[PDB]
């Protein structure tokens, strides 16, 4: 009788409908007689639609459904670091309860606009494609975008394991996959360390849709409690287009209008309010900032669909992946043509700057003449320079898996690369000199690596020049 | 009588229930304002715009920002009157939202300002002006080879590192020194990040004081996106017709528009078009584009950036966007990697003024000059890189040697690029523009280095670089 | 010489009316394409709206 | 079935093999009700709980502590269009992909498995061994390679391509060839008994090929005959 | 009392729904209470459906409609020569009211198969290229066909200053245009004296979609008016593709299904039943006759889509405007391979032809 | 229409001709229609009844033994989509098509009938001949050959084709070119009068040209002219 009470009409796929709840409010959870949550979304005349946050075999009709008085939200705390946990911030990994004494609203109001600030801080994902030719800033929106099986996941752990020895907090958001794949990305975080400061939150393929709908939400409340702090977070949805199916299923099943692709009219509405709560705080509030790295799966290649022109609209800049490159052996498979970021070098140091664009002007200028590759095996003209550098360039520019290089390293062969001098190497041993290279610097050209590292600007280049020349009489050409 | 009460929520959709008799009229203004009466309650500040009547003193209306927290049978108000916004000089030099109030933290607008409302037909058909009439810049390329018309519609098109920005600030402060007009910018769709970074570097500029400025975030809902290029037209209106003034619009993006008046169109159910666009994409594209137009006493004329969906130039949102368009301004990466900092590309770039019958037949004369000038120069590109300057005969080397000439008397020092390079900027009239291009073409100036002509305004100037150089 | 001559000025014109033809079939080809993709769009569209408002 | 192995996997520990006919007619049956439910229809015309059901019944297929089932499902796609939603929704539950093409199967190869589009998360140097990683990596870059070079060959013909281009294209014909195989079950339609052929074995073969130890071999000899031994004799029967 | 007056139930999107009106015709023109003109379109067992001929800002529910009395019409006379009208033949170039006193119905049935003749006298457009090869007849159907910025407007312009010796009634009808482009256009006719017998309807494309939808039907009503009086008309649709977009816009509006393109099922008949109205009356009927010069808007030069082929079907021959050969230099852009006049060459003079 | 013929059909047992100016305008009228009855739509917006009420009323127009009825009725493709349903129901109501294109149209050929899209049940060797048959076969051969290699021409043209190929080429546009025919009654539209072709000149003609007799002649000569003696005549009035 009262308006905080109600009776359930319909129960079916994973939605009901109540009689009642007078002064339920829009977006309210609500409590079903054998205990399982919901979510208030459609208030209509006569009848609440709600979705279920569980179980719903043990729901019949005639149920009492009762109001709790509370918007959806979810711990946040320091506890939360090192564990694996669900859209509710209850913990999946069984080591225990999860000790958090704070909570945080799902629904959040973005940072205005004067209380922003320009990206000028890089954000090292230790790929040498990435932090040279698209860099990424933070408090910056960089989508990643590829077919199925190109690398995506990748190129997030990777970035991820980078972070190491850097004042930024992680958190992987997984939607829509499998728990052993989860249970594998958790596996591969604990091996190189990266639990120490990393969140993982999970919305598996069995779990009801709302709850898939809500993780990514999750995961930025848990981020912006750290960010309001003044502290760094990187946040990395895993799969948009599989959030975005599942708010599909759930507006479909509650009758509201279809529009392209069956998506809800409110489908850009959605994506745009989860990114636009990253970014990078004035220092009237602390100089903390979020960044968000999202995921979208096109289908054979087609970034013309509803869902990635969304996202690619919303987002500040784009990394394509492309199978074709991937099976040719360029091996993380990155299109550095098509490939854009509007932050640019606002998100680089100096030492990389200087560096960064004559290796860009290498490899446009190759793409535009890789047409002539056949005709320079009888040296038709002196243009083949240039075939030469781009060929060096590809080479330098492969990297293997779950071994992210230092900014130092990756300037100083970038350096040697863009000087001329791998112009004698054979294209077959740049990467093996790349590795001794490496090897050479640790052990001797520790006065250049802690110069870079200081002031963030390249060292003297006849020191350079000296050191470069050193390693490469005692290198031997397989 | 003007109290409501909700029915409905569902998403950015409410439906309020009036009594009988004192219904709000179409695109009425509703006023939410809630205090929570207990522990199970939140505070609300919401707007709704009316859109249908349903019958049974009912309103489908949609909302101008989140809906969460709405319980059915909270209070409504009726306004009256469509959304209202504050104009005149108090506008200029502040930073708004689509209701009319200010996002800057300058504090906000009195209440007795005047308010104009949002949505009113265009001006009638003897109202508008009899005779096309030319908008002079004091750009060289733009004057030459893409004139623009009082109260004409320009698109603009390029990428991102290509100078946009600086284009349209160049635009404001041209336009507010010479004709005394000011600039309104509308950020349909505007990234926040991008939006703070567009406001420092406007007030870097100086030209703030002389534009004001509208942003719809991305993160509004799609009513709101919808209604922001209205508020900068009404805004922009008030200029025109009280101050008699000549007045630039800025739309930040007017694909954004009719994307957001699809999503709108979807939302209320109504049944969708050939490419799943809204019904009414042309009655609302005209709706917006009908007003920006010369009267007898002013004009408002639009810069508008467009998004090609697919490159498919025949898709329906490009098509009817350019049903209106009277010029096209391209930008050019390859122009800006080789240092002609205006970037306009000058062949690629169109208008319907081109024509001697407005805009003069020595004008015309030159201009078509230039340009086959540098389509010629453009064929010749391949045989330069294959068999070198020297195998080319005698008039191709002639042809080359005027036209490396245009293309860097083509570029211009800006007013707002002084704060970086230290060189003051230049408004050149179009006659001097003409006049100095006349003079490349025959000749005149042959023995001249091609760097005097890198970045400077008069022709003299080029005299005066080459007599310092030596 | 005179033959070989006449033989790479034969392969250059030979090849810049192929490039050119090429150029032609791929603009004729990409307009087609975009007025699948127009025509796709709409039958799905409108076959959703259909089965929707079927119920 | 999914309950009945489910049994063997917990209650005793055993090891259980799964084998599922076709899990796209589950899909296909729930797509056949839900307008009858009263469900709104989906994208292309499947039902808006697609995903949820797919994974309500894919996340119970799997290895636990208690016991291990390794379980091998056949997938079809609709119309030849793997971007079709059912499949395209499967994807994401597999750790082994294998994809046939009716491209391979009209030019007489089986059993027509895409070299390229075929995954599996065992494919690692630590796991195979850095030898059949190696070669694994160069056979998918040859076949890559010959893919692009079709488009301009049957424009401009063979004879205008390099030496490199031309030598790529003879030795990725073998390697095509040579990915076929004689089944045992299908003798009905090869008329021929069938082969087993060892990892390692195959492994040396496919090295043997691409370092190009059988370049004079005719191309035919590599259809359908097991260990590379058999294309010996293949051609040595055919008079080479 | 319900037989005369009505109550509106359901407003939006420029359709509304009214309960009464019980004796009102299918068809009727009804008043809103504010003053706009509404069209009686569906008359249901309990409600009746009406389009609104103008803004529907200002109409609300439970607002008053009355009967007018009379099927859908239009003022029709010579007073309406030189006048700038709406569709609903309202003035709107200011120059006071108009003194029509007769009208005629917007929907009318065409002349029938006996009541024609074919067409023998040519109708000079001044420009060399279409007089010499697609010659033009008074009382024939000729489409011009092209993409934007190709010059259709000029085209028509050119045709009707060229009228000025010769017995010729012009209306000049633009759906969807530009009211700046229609000023202009109406300038340079006052500038070179063509208002003297020109009549000039118009519907901006900020107007509601019922008004383009309704305004060819204007302009061929006007033209009737002349040519059952034994006189000539020139009438010339400046898009109908436009118009088709206005209908279509209507249709989803009203729910009902679409086809291919999006339009409905009868977008044939509303170009079919516009255009067959114009002939070339018998001596029986006057001698009078009506010629239309309808424009569709391609894109990308496609012949091929949907509304291009339904108008091609209809009309008497075609003439394709090119868009390169226009960006060439040649301004008259013929493309002498796609255009043809059907009923041409009988109506050319003996001195051009040979 | 139909009515009127049936009576003359059957009370009289005459012999009736049936022309039909459009019938696909009576099922656009019928789906026009089909949507204010309360019909929910087929495929392409189309009546969901639209093969029923085609079939009732073509099964009326048939020859029975009081008379016979032979009926001739042009059709309308909309939008030039001959997968549209209206037209691609019909089709199996026909006994003989003539398929017109507009690619032919464009280049001048008239009627513009697409010679290999065209059938009929009549072109069998006991009907209409054994030579009539080979020729025709032979024909059709040859212009399936021809459109087999219009890309290749359309890139690169007739200098890298085969000999064989070549002369296929040039047997091929000069059948295409002979297939078109001058109208009685298109002399309103051109000066040039009408020809009737009897069978038998056309007939041989075809063979003639297959024989490779006129391989001499200029294909321009080929236009538009009747019978094969007219192409001499007017390739000796043009330079020959
Ligand atoms: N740089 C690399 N070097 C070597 N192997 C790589 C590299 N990047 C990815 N791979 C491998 O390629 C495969 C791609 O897996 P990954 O999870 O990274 O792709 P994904 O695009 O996220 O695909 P999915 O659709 O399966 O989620 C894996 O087997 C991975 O080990
Ligand atoms: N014969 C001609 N000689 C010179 N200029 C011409 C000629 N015909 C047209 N133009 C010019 O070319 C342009 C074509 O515009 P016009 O309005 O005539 O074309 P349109 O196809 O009707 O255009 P839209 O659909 O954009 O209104 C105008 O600037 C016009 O002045
Ligand atoms: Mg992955
Ligand atoms: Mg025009």
């Amino acid at each position: 009788q009262v308006s905080d009470v109600g009776t359930v009409i319909q129960v079916g796929d994973g939605i009901a409908r109540a009689h009642g709840l007078d002064n339920v409010m829009s977006g309210e959870l609500v409590e079903f007689a054998n205990g399982v949550m919901g979510m208030a979304l459609n208030l209509e005349e006569n009848n609440v639609g709600i979705v279920i946050l569980g179980p719903y075999t043990g729901i019949k009709e005639g149920d009492e459904v009762r109001r709790t008085g509370r918007i959806m939200e979810v711990p946040v705390g320091e506890a939360l670091i090192g564990r694996v946990v669900n859209p509710l911030g209850q913990p999946v990994d069984g080591l225990g309860p999860v000790e958090t004494t704070e909570t945080r609203p799902i629904e959040s109001p973005a940072p205005g606009v004067m209380d922003r600030r320009s990206v000028h801080e890089p954000l090292q994902t230790g790929i040498k494609a990435i932090d040279a030719l698209v860099p990424i800033g933070r408090g910056q929106r960089e989508l990643i975008i590829g077919d199925r099986q190109t690398g995506k996941t990748s190129v997030a752990i990777d970035t991820i394991i980078n972070q190491k020895d850097q004042n930024m907090i992680s958190i992987y958001v997984a939607i829509g996959q499998k728990e052993s794949t989860v249970r594998t990305v958790v596996e591969t975080l604990r091996k190189h360390g990266a639990l120490d400061y990393t969140i993982v939150v999970t919305a598996s393929a069995s779990q009801p849709a709302p709850l898939l709908f809500l993780a990514p939400y999750a995961g930025v409340a848990m981020g912006e409690y750290f960010m309001y702090k003044g502290k760094h977070v990187l946040v990395v949805y895993d799969d948009l287009s599989k959030q975005a199916a599942a708010y599909r299923e759930l507006s479909l099943l509650l009758r509201r209008p279809p529009g392209r692709e069956a998506y809800p009219g409110d489908i850009f509405y959605l994506h745009s309010r989860l990114l636009e709560r990253a970014a990078k705080l004035s220092d009237a509030k602390g100089g903390g900032s979020l960044t968000a790295l999202p995921f979208v799966e096109t289908q054979a290649g087609d970034i013309s669909a509803y869902i990635p022109t969304n996202v690619i609209s919303i987002t500040d800049g784009q990394i394509f992946l492309q199978s074709d490159l991937f099976f040719s052996g360029v091996r993380p498979a990155i299109n550095a043509g098509l490939s854009v970021s509007r932050v640019g070098g606002a998100a680089q140091i100096k030492a990389m700057k200087k560096v960064a664009g004559t290796l860009r002007l290498d490899l446009a200028a190759y793409r535009e003449l890789e047409a002539f590759a056949q005709f320079g095996s009888d040296l038709d003209k002196a243009t083949q320079a240039k075939l030469a550098r781009g060929a060096r360039t590809v080479e330098v520019l492969k990297q293997d898996l779950h071994q992210p290089i230092p900014v130092e390293k990756q300037v100083l062969i970038i350096y040697a690369l863009t000087r001329g001098f791998l112009d004698d190497i054979p294209v077959e041993d740049v990467r093996r000199f790349e590795k001794e290279f490496y090897l050479f610097l640790d052990q001797n050209g520790q006065h250049l690596l802690e110069h870079i590292r200081t002031t963030k600007d390249l060292p003297n280049e006849d020191d350079l020049n000296k050191a470069i020349e050193a390693f490469k009489k005692t290198f031997v050409v397989s | 009588m003007t109290r409501g009460r909700v029915i409905q929520v569902m998403g950015p959709v409410v439906d309020v229930k009036f009594e009988n008799g004192h219904l709000p009229a179409i695109y009425n203004a509703l006023k939410i304002q809630h205090k929570a009466r207990n522990e199970n309650e939140v505070d609300i500040d919401l707007t709704l715009e009316v859109a249908l009547h349903l019958g049974d003193d009912t309103v489908r209306t949609i909302a101008m920002a989140s809906t969460d927290g709405l319980i059915r049978g909270m209070e409504v108000i009726d306004t009256g009157a469509p959304i209202s916004v504050p104009v005149g000089e108090v506008t200029l030099g502040r930073v708004f939202n689509v209701l009319g109030e200010p996002i800057d933290l300058e504090g906000d607008i009195p209440a007795d300002a005047r308010r104009d409302p949002i949505h009113r037909p265009a001006p009638k058909f003897e109202e508008l002006a009899t005779e096309v009439e030319i908008l002079e810049t004091g750009i060289k390329v733009v004057d030459l080879l893409a004139p623009y018309i009082k109260g004409g519609k320009i698109g603009l098109f390029g990428g991102a590192g290509v100078g946009k920005t600086v284009l349209i600030q160049e635009l404001i402060h041209n336009i507010a020194q010479e004709h005394g007009g000011i600039s309104v910018f509308a950020g349909v769709g505007e990234r926040t990040r991008e939006g703070n970074d567009l406001y420092h570097e406007m007030k870097d500029s100086g030209v703030i004081s002389k534009t004001a400025m509208v942003f719809g975030q991305m993160n509004e809902p799609p009513g709101a996106r919808m209604r922001v290029a209205l508020t900068g037209l009404t805004m922009a209106e008030y200029f025109r017709d009280e101050q008699g003034q000549d007045v630039l619009l800025f739309i930040d993006n007017i694909f954004r528009f009719t994307q957001a008046g699809s999503e709108v169109s979807a939302l209320l159910g109504r049944m969708p078009s050939a490419v799943g666009y809204q019904p009414t994409l042309a009655t609302e594209m005209g709706q917006l584009q009908e007003r920006i137009t010369s009267t007898a006493k002013g004009s408002i004329t639009s810069i508008q950036a467009i998004y090609v969906p697919a490159d498919d130039y025949t898709d329906p949102a490009p098509a009817t966007t350019f049903s209106h368009l009277d010029a096209t301004t391209n930008l050019e990466r390859k122009l800006a990697e080789m240092g002609i900092y205006p970037a306009v590309d000058p062949l690629a770039s169109t208008s319907r003024a081109l024509a001697p019958e407005i805009v003069g037949e020595e004008h015309y004369q030159v201009a078509r000059k230039v340009q086959q000038t540098l389509q010629r120069y453009k064929e010749l590109q391949d045989i330069i890189a294959i068999l070198g300057m020297d195998e080319l005969s005698d008039e191709d080397k002639l042809v080359v040697h005027r036209a490396r000439r245009i293309q860097f008397f083509l570029s211009q020092n800006f007013h707002v690029a002084e704060q970086f390079t230290g060189q003051p900027g230049s408004y050149v009239p179009v006659k001097e523009t003409v006049r100095g291009f006349k003079e490349i073409l025959e000749g005149k100036y042959d023995h001249l280095p091609e760097d005097a002509f890198r970045l400077v305004g008069r022709i003299e100037e080029v005299v005066e670089k080459a007599k310092a150089m030596g | 010489l005179d033959a070989k001559a006449s033989e790479h000025a034969a392969r250059m014109t030979a090849m810049k009316n192929a490039t050119d033809n090429a150029n032609e079939l791929i603009r004729t080809l990409t307009l087609s394409y975009n007025r699948a993709r127009q025509a796709a769009i709409t039958q799905e569209i409108t076959e959703i709206v259909a089965g929707a408002n079927a119920l | 079935g999914l309950t009945m192995a489910e049994y063997f996997r917990d209650e005793q520990g055993q090891d259980v093999l799964l084998f599922i006919d076709n899990i796209f007619r589950f899909t296909q049956a729930g797509s056949e009700v839900s307008a009858l439910l009263g469900r709104m229809p989906s994208a292309v015309g499947y039902q808006p709980t697609l995903a949820t059901e797919m994974g309500q019944l894919q996340e119970r297929i799997t290895s636990t502590a208690k016991g291990s089932i390794t379980s091998i499902q056949a997938i079809y796609v609709p119309a030849d269009d793997y971007t079709d939603p059912a499949p395209a929704t499967t994807f994401s539950h597999l750790d082994a992909t294998t994809n046939l093409e009716r491209k391979l199967a009209e030019m007489g190869i089986y059993p027509a498995v895409d070299p390229l589009a075929s995954t599996s998360r065992a494919l690692a140097p630590e796991i195979v061994g850095e030898e059949h990683y190696q070669v694994a990596r160069k056979v998918q870059q040859t076949l890559q390679r010959y893919k692009e070079l079709q488009d301009i060959i049957a424009i401009l013909g063979m004879d205008e391509l390099s030496d490199e281009d031309k030598l790529v294209v003879h030795r990725a014909r073998r390697i095509q060839f040579f990915l076929s195989q004689n089944f045992h079950v299908a003798e009905q339609f090869t008329g021929q008994p069938g082969s087993y052929v060892p990892v390692k074995e195959t492994v040396r073969g496919f090295k043997e090929i691409l370092e190009g130890k059988y370049d004079h071999l005719p191309e035919d000899a590599f259809r359908l005959v097991g260990r590379i031994e058999e294309v010996v004799e293949k051609a040595k029967a055919m008079g080479v």
